[PDB]
């Protein structure tokens, strides 16, 4: 039996830590909500 | 049980000690998480019960107590935030700007940020505070990093 424990409020943080690239990708999504790569 | 609007971790006691299987949002009294952490079954919080309402397997997304209530959408420009809650470790806003996965059915903006698989239902936000989608179903690519797709439900 799952159960929740609240972790915080959602606001935008100023100063935030700033990282990840943005990458195009031409993906498929199946039937069953899976991603995958089309190369 | 604990009503307010936030971001919770979703928690089990089936497997060894107590684990963090994701996360989710609470907002204007309604649960939302990815279909994939609860496999649809109902929740606890604290002695109330949170039964599901609405969910998709092929969108990844359930919510609890009501329709799904976040319809914010990311601008296709600007940068955004994960509010990253992994397990065991205090919720952190990270910024990053989205790439994009473009399917024959659209395209639909990605964020290339690794963290945990328990970490899945954490929000991506915008500069308003609201809630764009949900991060934790995406995939890995040539590299071996993980990208994760914003996926948003829709308000009916
Ligand atoms: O949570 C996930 C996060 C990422 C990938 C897959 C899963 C599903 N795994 C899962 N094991 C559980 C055991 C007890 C209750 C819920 C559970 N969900
Ligand atoms: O990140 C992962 C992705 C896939 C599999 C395993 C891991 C574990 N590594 C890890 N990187 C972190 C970065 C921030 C907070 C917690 C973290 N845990």
């Amino acid at each position: 039996d799952m159960y929740i424990e609240r972790a915080g409020d959602i606001t935008w943080e100023k100063d935030a830590e700033v990282t990840g690239n943005s990458p195009r990708l031409d993906v498929a999504l199946d039937e069953s909500g899976d991603f995958s790569l089309v190369e | 049980g604990e009503t307010t609007d936030g971001v919770y971790r979703v928690m089990t006691r089936r497997l060894l000690g107590s684990t963090q299987v994701g996360v989710g949002v609470m907002q204007e009294g309604v649960f939302h998480t990815m279909w994939h952490v609860t496999k649809g079954a109902a929740l606890r919080s604290g002695e109330g019960r949170l039964d599901p309402y609405w969910g998709d397997v092929k969108q990844d997304l359930v919510s609890y107590c009501g329709p799904w209530k976040l319809d914010a959408a990311w601008d296709g420009l600007s940068e955004v935030q994960l509010l990253a809650v992994p397990p065991g470790e205090r919720a952190k806003n990270i910024q990053t700007l989205p790439g994009i996965f473009k399917t024959k059915d659209g395209d639909i903006g990605a964020v290339a940020l690794d963290y945990p698989a328990g970490t899945s239902g954490s929000p991506i936000l915008d500069k308003c505070g609201r809630v764009i989608g949900l991060y934790g179903n995406g995939v890995v690519i040539k590299n071996g990093s993980y990208v994760s797709a914003i996926t948003q439900g829709k308000r009916e």
